[PDB]
């Protein structure tokens, strides 16, 4: 089973190493110039009726 | 005047078209039971495409195969020693000591060819406690003894007068002594194998030792005798120029035992898998 | 005269003990000629990818074993690059060649007849009812004749002598066939045009024809000989083109 | 003055060299690296009868 | 079985075995323990490329009574070996018919990108993989035997070639007279 | 003199306010001949199932938008019967038709770079590092440059000025290439033949090449002009052969 | 302005802006910061000397119904870079009215006397400099953006050459392994 | 036997001489976006003197 | 004796050299640095119309 | 490729220097892949039977030879956007194409006093 896509962090990137299928981890990162508020890492985890996100998107905000 | 010399070189076949096919032809069935080896083309079993073949089995050849230098014998011998037969170095011909080469050329029944002998002579001065000294180039004596002519018993023999027998001198630094050498055999081919005896007995020795003897050679060192002990390694390197070979034979499996004899202990056919139907897995995420 | 050979695409089949070659009216496969034609579009015609041999699985021959049959296509529907053209395109036409291979010794005795039936309309099994279409086809698994007079809603009435079609099982020689007399030969092979009354057809709605197998004299053997004797059945496609082409059909 | 000019290996998809011998021995030539000959009929089909690749191998 | 002649032999019998594969073996001719000891694989590893195709010649050494038709495929190589006959079945293969002519010929093309092959091979310069299967079953009258044997003879086609002399591993010493 | 038109199997691409059709260095895509080929087997030439133009979603061209990347093939992968035959052959070989397409207003104003780079090694992010696969390509959707440099274990760097490979990003007008200048045209073509260093190459091994969108001049507007231009690329191969057939890949 | 985009951009704007210099810079395509990391400057700076004329070609990057009219001066050395128009108006210029077709060469010619120029430049071989100044100047209808973009391409003409190989000073390394 | 080679040098374009000009045919103007670099030789935006030109590339 | 003599390289405003190959492959031949050849409008006008140098680009 | 050597020996810093050594002589084996490599300055790999290797006495002239195109494919591929594997994992760009083999120098001689 598939989660949906994680997504596109603007000023900032994802890292899949490893797909997003079940148990699949993914970290987040922000380019030069910008700080990261939010989560660094999301797993695909079973949710409710689905298989979705552990940690929503993070936010990279200007320095 | 100039000559003009034609070589021709040889391409593999081409893969010729083909297309569906249904009829009483079959290039396929056959009989091994006859000793013959089927000549089935891949134009023959499936639909090919015409393909231009520049391919050449050149690096494959006899000539191109064997003619390549190989080391056939090591041997060593000392300035100075107390033992006389130390100071110089000396062995009977044959490709027969050293593994690569003679598994090398058996792979045929019989051997015809020219030599081109090389030389690599490289001494070092032995450990000791009192080493330091001036001592100039050392010059070096090959000789080539035939089956008969009289051996040295030291390095001061008379036989290095060298009056018949060639031999070679060469004063360490320079290039390595290389010489050329005919067809030197009383067969029409030397044979790699002999399956029999010397005495019409049926006994005596057995194989190859019994066909060829080519004589011996050996080693010395000019200069004279040395103030602190040194060691000359000497290696010889054949290398077949002219081929011609017959009759081949299915490469060596086991390991060689001796120079004398074919005798070996058995060894498997081939190494083992986990099952007949086992072929690992390499596609897998 | 009993040896041969078929090469289609990248795949071969020999054969020692083959009888002939049924070419089914005497006409061979052959590509929608432009006066024949209603399409409008380019066709694709793949030729190598999809015109080779496919081989489904094999079914034992017992002692009492009534028949079995399949539906093609619809059997050729998962096979490689034929059952993916045949996905993505609305239309398709295709002959085929079948070869049957069933192999015993000469102390083994057996006939089968291998017959090919255009337009096998079925006739299930509650007179008053309808069949599924799993009932008319298991795709590369074939289904099986029945000894006696079947039951059950929406399955074919599958009892051999009828053939499941209502006919007499022997008049059955009216199509292209052949025998498989495990005395003489160990395979049938026929040559099997595109037999249908419009140009090309759709491939998922119509089993353009039906490929049944019906042992006349059953197996038998003595004291040791091989109790298996399996039968496998070889199809392989010729001058198959495809036409309209969207997104792949699923089902 | 007694040389020989034949031609350079070149693949396919100022090639000719220049020979003289200067000793007056054949065992002191170069090797003969540019013939290419074959025979495998000789170990591949050594038999009395042919056999011609589309006929059955008996019979 | 590696110091028996049966290493030589693939064992073929009779009854309901179509689920079973008869046998199957990378294609490696240089490399594979299958094969880097035939003349083929010993004559190879005096060298470091080859390019060309390979003949792969069956023999069915049964009784003269006993019949079966074999499915012999060869898969170039990108997806792992096939686990059934309906995938054995896409690849490049023919269907033997045992009879008269006992033996029948695969020949393995050559379908590669390179012009040339390792003879060390890797799974850039991979080859594929060939697998066999039974396509109806053997069959055997009443008083023969039920366990028959294959046997594989492998060949090179009128267009291989071998090139960049190297050394062979299959020979080696540890002191002179040897 | 502006306006042309390109038909490609089913398919065919109108224009009005094209510049002109580079082709890559005066090359056009052709077929393997018969002495420079390397496999034995008869190729795959489906023609017009898999020549066509298959169109990837589009990217909407911001303010402040470094730019983006597709890498080919491994984009048309999940397109129709080019990404089956893709997925079915073991090699494979085709040209292409890229068509970029975007089109603003006599008000708007910019300039893209569009730009077709063969073998476009990429370079991680830590120096001491390894790029993923993902982080090449995401198939049809668009990997972004980013107008600072990039962080993050194996994620190019992406910074705009160097392009990911190391150069300066001035200087890809070696490579095939077009502008997209809002004010004069608004699309570009490039025909690209197939360029490797082997005949037939493998199809998802190697990204053949990486097609560049990079605005060197940006986006701007005044009062009420549209704020929304989006950007949509449309790839078509080209004497597409397929070799080798097999079970079908799976990744 | 050197790790952006905006290094390529020149900036230029509507209004009274004919007192202001647009852009201006040395000729030394292989020792100038603006020149020296092209492809004409990174080919260059693998020789010694050059010799040959120059391609200079200017892109309008803005509205479609943005109108200009711009004068682009080339001044062989002997005398300081201009600072006003009538100066460039001097020189050997180009004026670029901006239409359908956007973008304009000006090709600076070879005037020298030495058959040949160092790539490393000093001021004997010095070569002069570009300017560019409004002729006439930017204007634009209401709802268009008022500052646009310039873009110039370098590239050598169909009688350059360069002579004498040398190292590149460009990379440079500290240990094996880089 | 002496074989011939024939070895020819490339020399660089000469310049042409030119003169003044007034007619509809801009050699300067032209559009980057088609991936095409321009042509232009001193010889079309000023007046040259004809110049044997020897350099070689 | 399967020379040629070519021209050496002098300068515009006894020129001729020997050669003579002594290897039997082509790789240890010399360098061919007197082969100059140029087609620039490969990469400078990579292009399917042409275009004419003193008509518009466009129109 | 026309390939050349510069080898350049020297005495180690020590304490007691001095000493009358001979000429250095080196070898220099090319390992195509797939070859046998040295373990050790007294291997039998060093034989050289196939494998071509220099053996050269310094003080004269630098050793050098000529090397033809030694590849698989059809060029050198300076650059190479993929992989090894097919599951699109593995290495990375060069390293994946050219494999061409190591080289192994070694003096002929024998120990040193110092
Ligand atoms: C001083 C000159 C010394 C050179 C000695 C050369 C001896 C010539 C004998 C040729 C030997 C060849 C081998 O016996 C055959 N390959 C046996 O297979
Ligand atoms: C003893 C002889 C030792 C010589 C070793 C020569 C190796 C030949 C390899 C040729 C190498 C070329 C480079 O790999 C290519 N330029 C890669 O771009």
């Amino acid at each position: 089973k598939s989660c949906p896509n994680p997504g596109e962090i603007r000023n900032g990137q994802i890292d899949v190493p490893g797909g997003i299928l079940f148990g699949a981890t993914i970290s987040f990162s922000c380019n030069t110039g910008y700080k990261l508020f939010g989560s660094t890492s999301s797993f695909c985890l079973i949710s409710g009726s689905s298989v979705q996100w552990s940690d929503p998107l993070p936010e990279c905000r200007e320095i | 005047v100039v000559e003009a010399v034609e070589n021709a070189v040889a391409r593999v076949a081409d893969t010729i078209s083909s297309g569906p096919s249904n009829s009483q032809a079959v290039p396929a069935l056959t009989a091994v039971e006859t000793g013959h080896t089927s000549q089935v083309t891949p134009s023959d079993t499936i639909q090919t495409r015409h393909v231009r073949n520049y391919h050449s089995r050149s690096e494959s050849s006899i000539e191109n195969f064997l003619c390549r230098s190989a080391c056939v014998y090591m041997g060593e011998y000392h300035t100075t020693n107390t033992d006389t037969s130390k100071l110089f170095a000396s062995w009977t011909i044959n490709a027969r000591r050293m593994v690569q080469m003679r598994r090398k050329l058996e792979l045929f029944t019989y051997v015809r060819f020219d030599m081109e002998v090389t030389f690599v002579i490289t001494s070092k001065q032995d450990q000791g406690t009192q080493l330091g000294q001036d001592m100039p180039p050392l010059t070096h004596q090959i000789m080539y003894i035939p089956p008969g002519g009289p051996i040295p018993k030291s390095v001061t023999d008379y036989t290095w007068q060298t009056s018949t027998n060639p031999s070679i001198f060469w004063t360490e630094g320079n290039a390595p002594p290389r010489m050329s050498i005919p067809f030197i055999s009383i067969g029409n081919a030397y044979s790699n194998f002999y399956d029999g005896w010397s005495h019409f007995s049926q006994n005596g020795v057995y194989g190859y030792n019994t066909l060829n003897h080519m004589g011996q050679i050996y080693v010395r060192h000019v200069n004279g005798s040395s103030p602190l002990p040194m060691t000359s390694t000497v290696r010889m390197y054949f290398k077949p120029k002219h081929v011609k070979v017959w009759v081949p034979r299915p490469p060596r499996l086991c390991q060689y035992k001796n120079a004398s004899t074919v005798n070996f202990t058995p060894t498997n056919i081939t190494e083992k898998r986990q099952s007949i139907n086992y072929i690992p897995e390499t596609v897998k995420p | 005269d009993r040896v041969r050979s078929i090469t289609l695409g990248n795949s071969t089949i020999t054969t020692q003990e083959s009888a002939n070659v049924v070419v089914a009216y005497g006409r061979w496969p052959e590509y929608l000629k432009d006066n024949e034609a209603t399409a409008e579009d380019q066709p694709t015609q793949p030729d190598v990818a999809t015109c080779r041999f496919y081989t489904l699985e094999s079914v034992t021959w017992e002692r009492d074993s009534p028949g079995w049959w399949w539906k093609f296509p619809d059997a050729l529907k998962d096979m490689g690059l034929f059952g993916q053209n045949m996905y993505y395109h609305y239309l398709g036409r295709a002959g085929y060649t079948i070869h049957v291979q069933c192999n015993a010794s000469k102390f083994h005795q057996g006939c089968l007849m291998v017959v090919c039936v255009p337009e096998a309309e079925m006739g299930c099994s509650q007179v008053d009812g309808t069949v599924n279409e799993h009932s008319l086809s298991e795709g590369e698994t074939a289904k099986k004749f029945a000894s006696t007079s079947t039951n059950g809603t929406n399955t074919v009435q599958s009892i051999v002598t009828n053939a499941g079609m209502g006919v007499g099982v022997g008049n059955l020689t009216i199509f292209p066939h052949q025998w498989i007399n495990l005395r003489t030969n160990n395979c049938a092979t026929i040559v099997m045009p595109y037999i249908n009354n419009v140009p090309m057809d759709n491939m998922f709605r119509h089993h353009n024809f039906t490929l049944m197998i019906i042992p006349f004299v059953p197996l038998d053997y003595s004291s040791d000989s091989s109790t298996y004797v399996p039968i496998t059945v070889t199809v392989a496609p010729m001058c198959a083109e495809y036409n309209g082409l969207r997104l792949a059909t699923s089902l | 003055m007694g040389a020989q000019v034949s031609t350079q290996k070149t693949g396919a998809h100022i090639i000719h060299y220049t020979n003289i011998n200067y000793y007056k021995d054949a065992a002191s030539n170069s090797a003969n690296r540019q013939d290419f000959s074959q025979d495998p009929g000789k170990f591949t089909e050594p038999v009395k009868d042919i056999m011609v690749k589309s006929l059955p191998a008996l019979n | 079985k590696l110091d028996t002649m049966e290493i030589y032999r693939i064992p073929v019998q009779s009854g309901n075995h179509q689920s079973s594969q008869v046998f199957g073996f990378q294609v490696q001719p240089g490399l594979d323990n299958v094969f880097k000891h035939t003349l083929l694989g010993e004559i190879l590893n005096y060298y470091a490329h080859w390019s060309g195709s390979i003949k792969l010649t069956f023999v069915f050494c049964g009784s003269a009574m006993a019949t079966g038709k074999f499915l012999l495929a060869y898969a170039p190589p990108g997806a792992n070996a096939p686990k059934s006959r309906k995938d054995a079945m896409l690849g490049t293969h023919i269907i033997w018919d045992v009879g008269l002519q006992s033996s029948c010929v695969l020949c393995i093309p050559w379908i590669s990108q390179t012009h040339y092959r390792l003879v060390q091979q890797d799974e850039y310069t991979s080859a594929g993989n060939v697998t066999c299967w039974y396509q109806t079953g053997i069959v055997v009258p009443a008083g023969t035997p039920t366990s028959c044997s294959i046997m594989c003879f492998v060949s090179a086609c009128n267009d291989f070639s071998v090139r960049l002399l190297k050394d062979t591993p299959f020979i080696e010493q540890s002191a002179l007279l040897q």
